């Protein structure tokens, strides 16, 4: 099967810094395309190659440059980072049937003016009313993650110390409530039997990508790293 | 009247050296515009017509990195072909590649052309009605299983049926006083004895254009080809074609034979005979 | 491999006069494969500025080359070609004729 | 003007 | 010239009923068109090709008939499941370029709803017990077919409908979840007006 991948997959920077986003491909092809997808809408080419050491101009090269060492890896570098330039980045690959063409996994990019904006999420656990309960015969617990800025995060639910798909729904998009924050929920429904169980333990993972140890950060306030917060509740009969 | 464009291709494998040899041409007619050398030093698709020179740097940057690809993928090929007929990498070979369209008097399609040639021996070819192709060999067969999967007859149409031919009119427009013109061939006799008893009769044709003529020798009027001596068409080095026939011929029956000659621009074909 | 022996073709651009400049022209055609040696002579002395039309060939797949160079014909001078190939044994040498 | 799909063998 | 245009923003489908996207081209000569499907959190991947026959191509199912008459390539599906939910890009391969590259459309998000056979529509209060006065309301198991308010006040804010499948038997039910950074609230009044 034909995989591409991409490095890093989730990338903070500020403005006018150097930013560079790596593409491997080992499916043995001449043809390699860098994407770029604004807000789940388009996919514009920026830039390409046909054969190592040489690069080759998009629909829209402005304010980027690319390059290909050799036939598996194709790089494209940014070397003032702008705020339009605040995107996600898909890397293609085929062959010389190109059009069909061979999609990475992604990388999302977020560029800032300021880098103090840069704020974990507050992870609260709400418990299920009784209400529910006694009329359904089933909880819902809803996980909400709040006031985290750049919207670079993964929430998992984690029942028994297992994570589950069961019964879970994570909200696709994270909502914008404020200018510098973001929002996530997501429902996790079970049994009115399995809740009211003291031996079964909740758990709501927000897995959120931050800044890397090479960020420069002032002294007083903690840095926002690639950080893991969760809220838990155990059952109640 | 009728026109053509076409695109030869030749990349030859060096054992010797590092990389192989690749050598790209455009034809309108019977006039270069284009070329492209692996060996040159500009890396660049080249001007060699004055009317292909009003073209801007879209047209010349688009051509450079299409040629570049096509260079690339000949170099591959290189390398496919002596896979499929199990040849060693110590022996040089050579695949020739030619593409094109003709239009006719009304400057519309009338036939497309892509083909191949491994070691002068034809390899893959499209048919007449551009949907079909003509494999010569069971490695050919290869190649033609990897076309008709990715359809690119019908991807090559487009460009046959369009896109070679709107750039033609485009081409025949822009050098209308060099590729829309046409000279008359101007002709002459010339004879010399080989013996006591025969002599040659040449029948000569200079500063003509189009290349395409014909020159026929008749005894007595009738068609005499099973003794003569014709020379391939040669290019004088300005635009213009030369081409001559030559006949053994019985001395003192020099009159009794005839040279005809037939020409686009000639109004009426004309009959050549020694005085 | 498919081998074809060379057609070679020495003549002027112009009917040859004495004293006025014109271009010496050595076509060869319906060679395979293309790799080939043509130098034009002066007297058997190599000529220096010769240059060569791009590489081409036929519908039968047989290449073709135009070398040429700018000289000024004359009475005693005489001028030909040479050119070399993998199915020439020697460098085949043919002379120009102005009078053919 | 160049054909812009390159086929190989 | 050498463009696609496509259905503009979210198309809302009910289970079981035909799919239907538009997909309309410019293009100066004999182009090729190809369907590439984006799930959520997943790479694009070629769906179907214009290939084949005469206008006719496609797999999984999905199929397309190539029109180059008034230039349409509609994507067409018989019965729509709730698997469907994605993003669909509509893309034309340059018939005719220097070099031939895809040219994508911009791009029509599919979202599939489920048919909601008994429908009981609740409203509920939930807490956080780690902290003080902190609710939250939640609107749950009602029909595909209702609207889920936005917000138009300042501090409260209501996330769009979403989907949970139980792994027991067909329990899918839509939910909809809204706070407040007020003290006085009610979970009566937010979810008002489809």
């Amino acid at each position: 099967e034909a995989a591409v991948t991409q490095s890093p997959r989730s990338k903070v920077a500020v403005t006018g810094g150097k930013v560079t986003l790596s593409c491997h491909q080992t499916n043995n092809h001449d043809y390699m395309y860098w994407y770029r997808q604004d807000t789940g809408h388009g996919l514009r080419l920026i830039h390409y190659s046909y054969v190592a050491d040489s690069t080759e101009k998009g629909d829209i090269p402005d304010g980027y440059k690319a390059s290909r060492p050799s036939q598996e890896n194709f790089s494209l570098i940014l070397e003032l980072a702008s705020l339009s330039q605040t995107a996600v980045y898909f890397c293609a690959s085929s062959d010389w049937v190109s059009y069909e063409q061979y999609f990475g996994p992604g990388t999302r990019l977020t560029v800032l003016e300021d880098l103090r904006n840069v704020t974990p999420p507050k992870v609260s656990l709400f418990e299920p009313s009784k209400a529910e309960i006694a009329n359904k015969q089933k909880a819902t617990l809803v996980c909400l993650a709040r006031g985290f800025f750049p919207d670079h995060v993964e929430l998992s639910w984690w029942v028994n110390g297992k994570e589950v798909h069961s019964g879970v729904s994570t909200d696709p998009q994270a909502y914008k409530e404020s200018n510098y924050s973001y929002a996530l929920s997501s429902r996790l429904r079970v049994s009115a039997t399995f809740w009211h169980n003291p031996r079964n333990h909740f758990r709501c993972q927000v897995q959120f990508h931050g800044l890397s140890e090479e960020d420069k950060w002032p002294e007083g306030s903690p840095k926002p790293v690639t950080q893991n917060i969760s809220a838990e509740a155990w059952g109640r009969a | 009247g009728s026109h053509s464009m076409r695109y030869f291709f030749t990349s030859v494998s060096r054992p010797g050296r590092g990389e192989p040899r690749f050598i790209a041409v455009g034809y309108v007619d019977d006039t270069q515009f284009v070329r492209f050398d692996s060996d040159a030093a500009s890396q660049r698709m080249e001007p060699r017509a004055p009317w292909i020179e009003q073209e801007g740097p879209e047209y010349w940057d688009g051509e450079t990195r299409a040629v570049k690809a096509h260079s690339q993928t000949h170099r591959v090929d290189l390398g496919t072909l002596r896979g499929y007929y199990n040849q060693s990498e110590a022996g040089s070979h050579t695949v020739q590649r030619m593409y094109g369209c003709d239009v006719g008097s009304d400057w519309r399609f009338l036939r497309g052309y892509h083909q191949y040639a491994y070691d002068g021996k034809d390899y893959i070819a499209l048919k007449e009605d551009l949907r079909s192709w003509t494999a010569a060999d069971m490695a050919a067969q290869t190649t033609k299983h990897k076309w008709e999967a990715a359809h690119v007859a019908e991807q090559l149409r487009a460009y046959l049926e369009g896109t070679c031919v709107e750039w033609l009119r485009r081409y025949l427009e822009n050098g209308k006083e060099t590729l829309q013109r046409t000279d008359a061939p101007k002709t002459h006799m010339t004879h010399h004895a080989v013996s006591d008893h025969e002599a040659t009769l040449r029948c000569w044709a200079l500063s003509f254009y189009p290349a395409e003529i014909t020159l026929t020798w008749q005894r007595d009027g009738e068609d005499q080809t099973q003794d003569t001596e014709l020379v391939e068409t040669r290019p004088a080095g300005d635009g213009t074609f030369q081409k001559w026939a030559a006949v053994v011929v019985p001395s003192g029956q020099e009159q009794r034979y005839t040279c005809h000659v037939q020409h686009e621009g000639l109004p009426k074909p004309l009959t050549l005979r020694w005085e | 491999m498919i081998q074809r022996t060379p057609k070679i073709q020495v003549y002027s651009r112009h009917p040859a006069e004495n004293g006025k400049s014109n271009f010496l022209n050595c076509y060869v055609s319906g060679f395979h494969p293309s790799d080939i040696e043509v130098d034009l002579l002066k007297n058997g002395e190599r000529i220096e500025k010769v240059e060569h039309s791009d590489l081409s060939f036929s519908k039968d797949w047989s290449f073709y080359l135009l070398y040429y160079t700018e000289f000024t014909p004359t009475e005693k001078d005489e001028y030909a070609c040479r050119v070399n190939h993998v199915t020439l044994s020697q460098p085949k040498i043919v002379k120009w004729d102005r009078d053919m | 003007a160049l054909w812009g799909f390159f086929p190989v063998l | 010239m050498d463009s696609v245009t496509q259905t503009e923003g979210l198309v809302t489908l009910t289970e079981g009923l035909p799919v239907m996207l538009n997909c309309t081209y410019q293009s100066t000569y004999s182009p090729f068109l190809f369907w590439y499907v984006q799930h959520l959190n997943e790479a694009p991947k070629l769906l179907l090709k214009s290939f084949t026959d005469n206008k006719r191509p496609e797999h999984q199912g999905f199929h397309a008939t190539l029109h180059k008459s008034s230039s349409s390539f509609h994507l067409q599906k018989s019965s729509a499941q709730l698997s469907d939910s994605a993003l669909y890009y509509c893309a034309l391969f340059l018939a005719s370029s220097s070099f031939s590259k895809l040219v994508f459309g911009q791009g029509t998000s599919l979202s599939v709803v489920p048919n909601i056979q008994n429908p009981e529509p609740a409203v509920y209060q939930l807490k956080d017990p780690r902290s003080q006065d902190s609710t939250l309301c939640l609107f749950t198991d009602f029909d595909s077919q209702i609207n889920v308010p936005k917000t138009m006040e300042s501090g409260t804010f209501i996330t769009d409908k979403t989907v949970l499948d139980m792994k027991a038997m067909d329990s899918k039910s839509n939910g909809a979840i809204a706070w407040s950074n007020q003290t006085s609230f009610t979970c009566q009044d937010i979810f008002k007006e489809t």
